[PDB]
């Protein structure tokens, strides 16, 4: 009652912070995907010719010295994925710092929570930019088809497919940005990450976030039976996605060569 | 060795 009102205020705080931290929300992405926006339509990359035609227009200007390079397509795309992941880590870090209690945690525990939580959040939020046929890229300026990503040479063609599989099922839950803001906060505040020094304050924050999430889902999805339990299971599923992803990367580190990995991702993947 | 995540966490607006 008094507790419930504070849980709504927390939910709203998190939503407002999510809006401040993440430029491309699910609402804005869905409008683009469905075609209900007045903005310019994304450039569709569905084959090698359209990749060539669109890549200079939508890629980041300062990934390489000259922007033109001799690396094969699959690696160029992988480098673009890294740049996007690095930006996402920075957005997620800013959001985490808005979660009440987070910045007062031991700083090494803040690091651990981000290190072991950011990829679960990346894949959650990637679903907002996906449908069964492709993914929005470059802040919504491009759309790369799932089939084209699958067509990439053996190692790289398998990177995104598990994320599309997750996204199609996750998107069937019809969460909105308000729901997602709390879900992501719950994931960040996971007290079972390896090497946490003081678990109790993290669990106490998470317990309150979980209560806020349950109330959010009951009010915002009154006809969606067991949605809270479903989201708890998606948290488990995301850990398995990340485990599988790390494995794919280890293969890359063995079979592939001349593989630059951004230092921020090197830190996250270490051990 | 130094933590890039720690640097991000410590920067204010
Ligand atoms: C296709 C894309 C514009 C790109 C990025 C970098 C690159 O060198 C060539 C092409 C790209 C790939 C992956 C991505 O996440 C965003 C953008
Ligand atoms: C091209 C590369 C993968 C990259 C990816 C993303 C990025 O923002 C900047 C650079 C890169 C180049 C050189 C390097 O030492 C690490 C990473």
């Amino acid at each position: 009652g008094p507790e419930s009102a504070d849980l709504r205020a927390l939910a709203k705080h998190l939503y407002d912070s999510y809006i401040k931290s993440f430029p491309l929300t699910k609402a804005k992405a869905r409008a683009i995907l469905t075609g209900k926006t007045t903005d310019k339509s994304p450039f569709v990359i569905y084959d090698m010719n359209s990749l060539m035609m669109g890549e200079d227009k939508i890629k980041f200007k300062h990934i390489t010295p000259l922007q033109e390079q001799s690396k094969e397509v699959a690696i160029r795309i992988f480098q673009g994925c890294q740049f996007r992941s690095v930006e996402a880590v920075q957005e997620i870090t800013e959001y985490a710092k808005s979660i009440p209690g987070f910045v007062n945690l031991d700083l090494n525990d803040q690091v651990t929570l981000l290190k072991y939580g950011v990829h679960e959040i990346i894949y959650t939020m990637l679903a907002s930019l996906m449908n069964k046929d492709g993914v929005l890229i470059s802040e919504g300026q491009g759309f790369m088809t799932r089939e084209f990503l699958k067509s990439l040479r053996k190692p790289f063609g398998d990177f995104m497919e598990p994320k599309f599989e997750f996204a199609v099922k996750f998107n069937a839950l019809e969460l909105d940005d308000s729901d997602l803001a709390i879900f992501i906060a719950v994931i960040i505040l996971s007290g079972d990450r390896p090497g946490l020094l003081n678990v109790k304050p993290i669990e106490d924050i998470q317990d309150n976030l979980l209560q806020a999430l349950e109330l959010q889902l009951k009010l915002n999805h009154p006809e969606s039976s067991q949605l809270f339990a479903k989201l708890l299971q998606k948290m488990t599923d995301l850990r398995q996605i990340v485990t599988e992803h790390v494995q794919l990367l280890q293969v890359i580190k063995k079979t592939e060569t001349d593989m630059s990995l951004h230092p921020l991702l090197q830190e996250i993947y270490k051990d | 060795e130094p933590s890039l995540l720690k640097k991000l966490l410590l920067a204010p607006a």
